[PDB]
């Protein structure tokens, strides 16, 4: 699971 | 062989794996739920690829 924060919603 | 027969959620958009633990989807693509613990990633399977997408790119179908 990526430790981050995901990209927002396009 | 039905590894999509499980908990399916639906490509809201299109997104590229950036890590060896993410996957490719595309928008209107069906993928499989393997591990929604998180909030931001989901765990899922596209055709025989197993990897992580944003949750905010998929929607639960079930």
């Amino acid at each position: 699971a990526p430790s981050y924060s995901p990209p927002p919603p396009p | 062989m039905d590894e999509t027969g499980k908990e399916l959620v639906l490509a809201l958009y299109d997104y590229q794996e950036k890590s060896p633990a993410e996957v490719t989807m595309k928008k209107g693509d069906i993928l499989t739920l393997l591990n929604s613990t998180n909030k931001d990633w989901w765990k899922v399977e596209v055709n025989d690829r197993q990897g992580f997408v944003p949750a905010a790119y998929v929607k639960k179908l079930d």
